[PDB]
């Protein structure tokens, strides 16, 4: 009788979030001034890759930024200049994640071959070299964060999310319980907790220390692609396969507001915050990206300069920027 | 400060010297999925397998580490020029599973530009699996070969035929001239397979240019 | 396995929650506080903007 | 949360008539593609029909032609399988699918376990 | 009066649909960058070999005819005979060298991304106007056509008049490097396009076919047609009645030399309504206008 009483505690919840939900913010924040349509041109435009771009991640100087595509390279960029500082070459051809790291000596990348790499770049002996490859995930890698210099968390796509060290290269923790391929991650503004969203419609907020799971959210209808965090730490969005990007708030246990118009079709790709956190950035598969406000859903603004998907998009530290890299091998950078 | 920026496009211009040299070797080999298996039949004679048939070099890799679901995997293959879809043509109705993925790659979003070549596996095994099938689709009872010719049996071919015909009512049902499927039959003699990937990728960049110039 | 659901459930029902007027008015509240310091919803000049 | 919660079945004749019934909620029944998926006792999943998202385009495993229907019905968000002529190779776990995406013309369904979005499934022998 | 201001009008009606049809391939393929392909770097050196004759030779070709005067002396006449044989030879090397690149694209189609960079592609461009330069301003502007004997020699630099009496060194040569040379290649290479078309399509129909898919052999047909057929029909007529004007001369008159001559100034305008019909920029040409 284990799946009785899981209905009965199941249904527990469900009229616990009744207890606390009385109203809605679409009806709290009625009385905010609307921002209207803003029009962010393109400023710079790097243009050195050979094939379809998965994943880009802002280094925390707001300066160099690295990106990856599917043909074997790994360019770390200077988004002032456009000049390409390194350009690495990868052991598989297929990577679809890279990091860099919040001390600027490190950088990462995975894919379908089963493993997240380690490049160390600030290296006064020769050039870039791989590090420590870490080897123990049964399934292709989706997303890469790193902590510290020792420490990364690494979402695959055999359910299970890990926390790893680069030292000794052995996993410090693991995170089990999904069921669906963990698609992305995020983390916190003081690295304590992380969320990710995975292919059975469920976001999860996670335990670093304790690698244990506190809650799970529920109000999306298909598979998670991506995920971020609200800056002050205590919400985060999710976009999902059927075109509604959700914000869920960790303190009330569901969904505040939805993202959707009636004639979008597609799904998100990319999710990320502003500075503020007033302005929602969201990729989708009609090559062009929205920018959802976050607490009326007015859709202000819509910036379209690509060709063939939007896979990646990234907000710098101070807030200067937006890069969106796509599937026709050009990111580009936005203000 | 002013040699910063002499150091800095010293190292931008020698990157650009080995990614245009890159681009030139990346253009110049052919990547391939194989969707089917490393079973040996149409594998161990060709997950990186590298060969070289008239000096161009082909990239074939065969997908095994990932376990069951294929939905988000399968997008990052289609800048392909080709998917091999090796299939056993001999339980629990092994084949309209095939048939179900065949019909989920040719309908894809991503997908629907990537042409199929299909090899129809474990022949030499149908010939003792057909004189003991006909039961999971009644229409073959119903159905005879109409002009095809050059094969042993009569019964084998129109056994072997009917399952040629049952891909290629879903290959010719949504293309849209912007991709064919390429159907073959092989058995342990794959001395000869190396060269059908390769005769058959060649029509796949010919048919590629002739539909972009309005002359198919 | 099945047990090993119902024990996970029962440790995210016991957690003490906030109201949604208190959680949206903590999220409404960061957002006008760090409206000044936020460079794509207010349009900064071009002397102050290291990209035009 | 979504929820495919299946219902019917039992233990009935060799020949009789069975009506499998499958109500959905959690997400919009009416741009999805759905699915009926049986699994026998020793063997794996095996996919028995679908549906398109309006009525129009309806397939079958060619074993189960001619006996067996599959219907929907969009303003109460109940998917049926009206079953007829059973048979001894018909006992199954008969699981209620959808497509994972919506407006989608494609599926990559069912698998060893742990597919996302399916029931439980009502057992069916004769 | 019919003829003057008839003509004032069908004539400088051809000069709006040069210079229109050619500017709106520029400002399509250097605008976004979407299309700026390799092959579509032969097709906008096409558009400005066509704009360069569209507003620098039949505008000035208009004010000759209908004035029946050449009002600009000889400094200028000489560099506008020089600027029309500069503009047809690049025009017509440029749809050769289409041509050979549809050639060895679908001929040989393994070495064909592996060679054909966007930079060998900038050489062979400027080696077009350079053999176009060969015979356009060499010849010209150094007096190497004779302009011969006195049925000539006073209508040469005179005034009131500055028509192309060539020698049978240049009228044969210049005429055999712009038009027949290109002719003899572009028929080798559409006969063996056509016979690719025809050999793929008997592989479709036989591997596929009887599942409702020679009905699309007249689709490999109505194009290639059409692509050959209005180089040669607007041309040739031209080409004929310049290398027998110079072999046996009181057979051509002095209207049916310019008016054919004005058929080839009529190809200018149908080549942005031929090789600009790719569906990327079928889309261009509409997000620019409306
Ligand atoms: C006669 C005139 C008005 C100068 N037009 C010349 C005509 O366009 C032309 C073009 C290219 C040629 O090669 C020739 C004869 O060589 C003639």
């Amino acid at each position: 009788q284990l799946r009785q009483e899981a209905e009965q505690l199941k249904n527990q919840i469900r009229d616990a979030r009744k207890a606390c939900a009385d109203a809605t913010l679409s009806q709290i924040t009625n009385n905010i001034d609307p921002v209207g349509r803003i029009q962010m041109r393109t400023r710079r435009t790097l243009r050195g890759h050979l094939a379809k771009i998965y994943a880009m991640h802002w280094g925390t100087d707001s300066r160099l930024l690295v990106s990856a595509s599917q043909d074997g390279k790994l360019i770390i960029w200077d988004s002032y200049t456009t000049n390409k500082v390194h350009a690495i070459p990868l052991r598989s051809s297929w990577v679809m994640t890279c990091a860099y790291a919040p001390s600027g000596n490190y950088v990462a990348c995975g894919g379908l071959d089963n493993i997240c790499s380690i490049y160390n770049l600030k290296t006064r002996e020769g050039n870039v070299r791989v590090s420590r490859e870490l080897a123990g995930h049964t399934g292709y890698l989706s997303c890469c964060r790193f902590l510290d210099d020792n420490q990364i968390v690494t979402s695959s796509g055999d359910t299970t999310c890990a926390l790893w060290d680069i030292e000794t290269g052995q996993q410090t923790t693991t995170f089990t319980g999904h069921t669906g391929d963990v698609m992305s991650l995020s983390l916190a503004p003081d690295t304590r907790l992380f969320v990710s969203g995975a292919c059975d419609a469920s976001a999860k907020l996670w335990d670093v220390r304790e690698g244990m799971c506190r809650q799970t959210f529920t109000g999306h209808e298909s598979d998670i692609n991506a995920i971020c965090f609200f800056p002050n730490g205590n919400a985060f969005a999710t976009g999902s396969d059927d075109a509604t990007c959700r914000l869920f708030d960790l303190r009330a246990d569901q969904e505040l507001m939805t993202y959707s118009h009636d004639n979008i079709i597609c799904g998100i790709t990319s999710v990320s915050f502003s500075k503020s956190g007033r302005l929602l950035l969201a990729g989708y598969d009609d090559f062009n990206c929205n920018v959802w406000d976050a607490l009326k859903a007015d859709r202000a603004g819509v910036l379209a300069g690509h060709d063939n998907r939007v896979s990646c998009l990234g907000v710098t530290d101070d807030g200067m920027a937006v890069a969106t890299g796509s599937w026709d091998s050009f990111l580009k950078i936005w203000n | 400060q002013r040699n910063e920026e002499k150091a800095q496009r010293e190292a931008n211009k020698k990157i650009e010297k080995q990614l245009q040299k890159d681009k030139q070797v990346y253009r110049a080999t052919h990547r391939l999925l194989l969707l089917g298996a490393g079973e040996s039949g149409k594998s161990t004679i060709v997950f990186e397998t590298k060969f070289q048939v008239d000096k161009v070099n082909f990239h074939m890799f065969d997908v095994g580490g990932q376990r069951d679901e294929r939905r988000k995997w399968i997008q990052c293959f289609n800048d392909v020029t080709a998917i091999i879809f090796v299939v056993a043509s001999s339980q629990t109705n092994r084949l309209q599973e095939a048939l179900n993925l065949f019909k989920s790659i040719w309908n894809n979003r991503w997908l629907r530009t990537i042409s199929v070549i299909l090899f129809l596996n474990k022949q030499d095994l149908l010939a003792e699996k057909v004189l003991a099938i006909e039961d999971y689709f009644p229409e073959f009872a119903r159905y005879t070969t109409p002009e095809d010719a050059t094969p042993e049996d009569p019964r084998v071919t129109r056994a072997k035929y009917f399952i040629r015909d049952e891909f290629l009512r879903i290959s010719t049902a949504s293309g849209d001239g912007r991709h064919y499927c390429y159907p073959h039959f092989t058995c342990a003699v794959d001395t000869e397979n190396i060269r059908r990937v390769f005769n058959d990728c060649r029509d796949i960049i010919q048919r590629m240019h002739l539909r972009q110039y309005e002359l198919l | 396995q099945a047990r090993k659901l119902v024990e996970q459930l029962k440790m995210e029902a016991n957690i003490d929650r906030i109201k949604v007027s208190k959680a949206a008015a903590d999220l409404m509240a960061y957002c006008e506080a760090h409206a000044k310091e936020d460079p794509l919803l207010t349009p900064v000049p071009a002397s102050e903007n290291p990209f035009r | 949360q979504v929820q495919l919660q299946e219902s019917g079945g039992g233990l009935v004749q060799p020949g009789g008539s069975l009506r499998l019934s499958c109500a959905a909620s959690g997400f919009t029944f009416s741009n999805y593609k759905m699915n009926w998926v049986r699994q026998a006792p020793g063997k794996g999943l095996e996919w028995v029909s679908d549906i398109s998202q309006s009525g129009a385009s309806i397939s079958y495993t060619g074993s189960v032609k001619g006996r067996f229907t599959i219907s929907r019905d969009n303003a109460k968000n109940t998917l049926y399988l009206q079953m007829n002529s059973l048979k001894p190779e018909d006992t199954a776990v008969y699981y209620c699918a959808r497509c994972p995406a919506p407006f989608t013309r494609d599926c990559f369904d069912v698998t060893s376990t742990t597919y996302a979005y399916r029931g439980q499934g009502t057992q069916v022998t004769v | 009066e019919v003829w003057v201001v008839g003509m004032g009008i069908v004539m400088s009606l051809i000069v709006l649909a040069i210079v229109f049809g050619n500017v709106l391939v520029i400002t399509a393929i250097a605008k976004f960058e979407r299309l700026q392909t390799v092959t579509n770097y032969f097709i906008t050196s096409l558009a400005v070999a066509d704009l360069v004759m569209g507003l620098a030779v039949v505008p000035f070709g208009a004010a000759h005819i209908l004035t029946k005067t050449w009002t600009f002396g000889n400094f200028w006449c000489e560099f506008w005979t020089s600027i029309d044989v500069l503009c047809v030879t690049a025009s017509i090397w440029t749809l050769v060298v289409i041509a050979v690149d549809r050639y060895f694209a679908i001929t040989s189609p393994f070495k064909y991304q592996s060679l054909l960079t966007k930079n060998k592609a900038r050489v062979i461009i400027l080696m077009v106007w350079i053999v176009s330069g060969l015979t356009s301003f060499l010849p010209i502007q150094m007096h190497w056509y004779r302009a011969t004997h006195q049925e000539a020699i006073n209508c040469y630099a005179e005034e009131t008049c500055c028509d192309f009496f060539t020698n049978q060194a240049y009228a044969i040569a210049s005429s055999i490097v712009s038009f027949y040379v290109p002719l003899v290649i572009m028929v080798f290479v559409y006969s063996r396009v056509f016979q690719e078309a025809k050999r793929q399509l008997q592989k479709i129909d036989k591997s596929e076919g009887r599942f409702h898919v020679a009905l699309k052999e007249h689709k490999a047909l109505k194009t290639l047609g059409i692509i050959m057929g209005t180089f040669t029909l607007a041309w040739l007529p031209f080409f004929i009645v310049n290398i027998v004007h110079v072999i046996q001369d009181n057979l051509i008159r002095k209207e049916v030399y310019i008016l054919l001559n004005w058929i080839g100034y009529v190809n200018s305008g149908f080549n942005p309504l031929i090789y600009s019909r790719s569906p990327d920029f079928r889309i261009a040409f509409q997000e620019l206008l409306c």
